[PDB]
RNA sequence: GCUG
């Protein structure tokens, strides 16, 4: 949260809220959620050799 | 993160569009200081400019709204919200041109946001003159 | 501000939105000079009835599509308006019946709200 | 100032890697293979750490205390 | 009767912008006006029909003068 | 061609949908149905071109500029050529006649032909 | 209605009343800073 | 900033407003989006008549 | 629906015949639509450090909460004083001083 | 007050008909228009925000023939559900055999 | 002095 030195204090109340993601960022509860669509390479024609 | 593509319409002639999660998290996100300084000072006469505390009221035992904010030494305190129309040097001044008899004049935070206090320095010069500075935060 | 030609000014219909900035759509901004890259612009609100009706039969944007001088137009498309109009337009582009529908229903907002 | 909690754009908290990015560089570990120990496989959360500058040290030197 | 039989763009703007301010003064609306607030909206739907009490006296550059009303007067 | 409000052929460009010149199709609207049907069109292209191109995808990359084999080829061998023959006529100037073109000196010829 | 400022290099509080030369007892700072609001403040961390 | 140039030919006016500009393509050509806090202060005076007595009580 | 692999927060899972629209709205419910607990109202006293109050209420905010949500309720507009049900109540006090 | 229904014309031709959906974005106009352009009656369905300012879609359904277009929109958002419903049993459902698995 |  914060670094601090000999002689600073921090000194605090924090109220937590339902929320959803639109509002704010805050509220996202996922870090990334994504699809791909399944590969399908086919080779036309057989390859052999180098 | 730049993707170089056309989105939306409203980015036709150099406008770009933001992520709005991004600027949630902090993409940005920039400070505003701004300074606020007033001086006291000790005339060829005997006299002197003066902070005068803050002017409560008599029915509620708190200060009145434009002074919400000042310090028993009628000056602004680190750390409180300014508003607009709000005092933050409690300044009086000789009206001379037999006893004193002084003018109001308080510096006031005019701006259309608010605005928070960092600091405030109080130096004084060899001509005994007493400089404030305050340091604002948005 | 600099103002070369009469276009430089005309007369728009408010509507109030919450967001700072002023906004008008991109075709209206060969008239203006502007380019969105910081540019400021004035306002100014007509304070009589006789000054509304002159802004608005005289200085309408509808009023002045063509230049004065020569009788071009300056109100039309700019870009990714002609872009997307050229490759909308273009021989390799085919739509199946959902496609063609979502691209059409995009008009269907304000006056055309009604429309069939 | 001080290294951002979440990343800007995935939104993967980063604030707890910077100790133990700077503790690998400490020893032998090269930074790409530094981020991999850490887990930041995607571009957008590596460059967090990778072009962190950290002011808060320097900063704090000119602080009261 | 020699003047054009065409109403000017100018002769629109100042008829409109006179029964406007008429119109926002109390004066009698001869339209019907159907949900209309605002004075220069219901003087545009006067002009439509062709209702309007005003008559344009052109003045020739000599001194010579020809009253046209608005009615008579063709609205492009 | 547009007929009867029908794209029977060609491209939209600069010259049919901008600012440029007429020909453009808003003017012909303007002129043959009025300011107000002009502006609607206007409006109408402005909500429909945008969600073509946002869902189809346009962008720019180092490889839209990247230089193919070809010109890369080409270049080397009309750039020697050139810079041969530019000589040649530096020789001219040098030691020698060169054709003063009509009203110039022999300088500002040699400026011409390497140009 | 007692005031205390803390100097900028001996960072000892300094009571100074009003018409006093702004001096730190324990060094020769002439720079002294106001201590922080002890009221309650709201931050919306939005 | 003579009277014929500074105060005459061009001057100062009231009723006027001036911000960044910024696109939007969903507003017609012939509109423009004024912002809340311009529209506040930018006020227009409306006689009170029959047609309107009901709208400028609200 | 078939899980190729699930571990401690990551879960990859394969849908065969759904369509890309109705994808589309699961992957956009789970980024916007789905409610969690976070700061909203930071209360400061004695904040002395160099971070700024503002940016220290910021930093806050980003910390993810365990509490789960489904058990709390929506704060109503206002009502900042809150209730057991729809709020939970954190307290940091940090002093830093000489080993 | 989150759907006001809009007819065409003055003449209310049920046929064609905008649904003005409060509080929505393209997560629900866009699954809804799949469920409902594979009704064979309607013959154009779309979406569109008016402003992305305002959280509103307008939705327009032009049906085939004399159906009202209430029909069809109500079709559509029980589909939309009976599709949730399923995948939510059958998600469950290999959620739990795969820890059964593991375990 | 700089932005427009
Ligand atoms: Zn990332
Ligand atoms: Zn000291």
């Amino acid at each position: 949260i914060a670094q601090l030195r000999p002689g600073q204090e921090i000194d605090l109340l924090m109220h937590c809220v339902k929320g959803i993601g639109k509002d704010h960022a805050k509220f996202s509860p996922v870090a990334t959620a994504s699809y791909r669509l399944l590969p399908d390479i086919t080779l036309l024609e057989p390859v052999e050799g180098e | 993160t730049v993707a170089v593509m056309s989105y939306s319409g409203y980015d036709i002639e150099d406008a770009l569009v933001l992520n709005k999660a991004s600027l949630d998290r902090g993409f940005g996100r920039c400070l505003v200081y701004k300074n606020a300084k007033c001086t006291l000072k000790r005339y060829t006469n005997q006299t002197f400019d003066k902070v005068m505390g803050p002017m409560l009221d008599a029915a509620t035992r708190k200060p009145i709204w434009r002074h919400e904010i000042l310090d028993a030494d009628g000056i602004c305190s680190p750390g409180e919200k300014v508003e607009n129309k709000q005092v933050l040097v409690n300044k009086s001044m000789p009206t001379v041109t037999q006893q004193p008899q002084y003018k109001d004049v308080p510096i006031t935070y005019k701006g259309a946001t608010d605005s928070y206090i960092e600091k405030v320095m109080i130096s004084s010069n060899a001509e005994d003159a007493f400089l404030i500075k305050m340091l604002l935060r948005q | 501000q600099p103002s070369l030609h009469k276009l430089s000014i005309m007369a728009h219909l408010a509507r109030v939105k919450p967001h700072r900035t002023f906004r008008f759509n991109e075709c209206v901004c060969t008239p203006y000079n502007a380019d969105f890259d910081g540019d400021e612009m004035n306002l100014h609100l007509p304070q009589t009835e006789e000054a509304k009706a002159e802004a608005l039969v005289l200085m309408g944007t509808k009023a002045n599509l063509v230049t004065p001088r020569n009788g071009e137009p300056l109100i039309a498309a700019i870009q990714d308006f002609l872009t997307g109009a050229y490759l909308l337009t273009l021989k390799d582009t085919f739509f199946d019946r959902a496609k063609a529908c979502q691209i059409i229903a995009s008009i269907l907002v304000g006056k055309d709200e009604k429309i069939k | 100032m001080i290294i951002p909690v979440r990343c800007f754009t995935c939104g993967k908290i980063v604030g707890n890697k910077w100790e133990a990015y700077l503790g690998l560089l400490q020893a032998e570990y090269t930074e790409g293979d530094a981020l991999d120990a850490l887990g930041l496989k995607r571009y957008c959360c590596r460059r967090m750490l990778l072009a962190h500058v950290d002011l808060i040290e320097k900063l704090l030197n000119y602080a009261p205390l | 009767r020699i003047t054009t039989p065409y109403m000017t763009k100018y002769e629109r703007a100042r008829v409109l912008g006179t029964r406007a301010l008429q119109i926002a003064m109390c004066a009698p609306v001869m339209v019907e006006l159907e949900g209309e607030t605002d004075p220069l909206l219901i003087a545009m739907k006067e002009l439509k029909a062709r209702k309007i009490p005003i008559i344009i006296r052109r003045y020739l550059p000599d001194g010579s003068y020809e009253d046209w009303g608005v009615d008579e007067l063709i609205i492009t | 061609t547009i007929q009867n409000s029908e794209l029977m052929s060609g491209s939209m460009d600069k010259g049919t949908l901008g600012s440029g010149s007429k020909n453009n199709i808003f003017y012909i609207l303007l002129r043959d149905w009025g300011q107000n049907e002009a502006a609607d069109a206007m409006s109408r292209l402005a909500r429909l071109a945008p969600v073509y191109l946002s869902n189809r995808g346009f962008s720019i990359g180092i490889g839209d500029v990247t230089p193919g084999q070809g010109l890369l080829k080409a270049k080397y061998e009309l750039l020697n050529a050139g810079y041969k023959k530019c000589d040649e006529y530096i020789e001219a100037l040098n030691t020698g006649k060169l054709q003063q073109q009509p009203g110039c000196t022999a300088e500002e010829t040699l400026e011409a032909l390497i140009l | 209605q007692p005031m205390i400022y803390i100097c900028g290099e001996c960072h000892t509080e300094n009571e100074i009343k009003s018409r006093d030369p702004i001096r730190c007892r324990e060094c020769g700072y002439r720079i002294m800073y106001k201590k922080r609001t002890k009221r309650l403040v709201v931050f919306d961390a939005r | 900033q003579g009277r014929f140039r500074g105060n005459l030919s061009g001057k100062r006016v009231d009723f006027s407003g001036r911000t960044v500009i910024s696109p939007d393509p969903n507003l017609r050509i012939d509109e423009v989006a004024v912002p809340v806090h311009v529209a506040k202060i930018l006020t227009f005076p409306e006689k009170v008549n029959k047609a309107n007595i009901n709208f400028l009580r609200k | 629906v078939d899980v190729v692999h699930m571990d401690e927060n990551s879960l990859e899972f394969d849908m065969v015949g759904i369509d890309a629209a109705i994808a589309n709205a699961f992957r956009r419910i789970l980024l916007a639509e789905v409610p969690t607990m976070a700061v909203e109202k930071v209360l400061v006293y004695n904040n002395t450090s160099i971070v700024q109050d503002e940016i220290l209420a910021h930093r806050l905010g980003l910390i993810p909460i365990h509490a789960d949500p489904r058990l709390f309720e929506y704060r109503n507009q206002g009502d900042e004083e809150g209730t057991e049900i729809d709020t939970l109540q954190f307290r940091l006090q940090v002093r830093c001083t000489r080993n | 007050k989150t759907a006001l229904e809009m007819v065409q014309a003055a003449g209310t031709d049920r046929h064609c008909v905008t649904f003005v959906l409060h509080e929505e974005d393209h997560t629900l106009g866009n699954s809804l228009r799949y469920m409902i352009m594979k009704n064979p009656e309607v013959e154009f369905c779309g979406y569109t925000t008016t402003h992305p300012s305002e959280s509103k879609i307008n939705l327009r359904i032009q049906t085939r023939g004399t159906l009202p277009a209430v029909e069809p929109f109500q079709r559509g958002l029980n589909e939309l559900m009976n599709v949730c419903q399923h995948v939510l049993d059958k998600f469950e459902a290999s959620i739990k055999d795969y820890k059964d698995q593991k375990a």
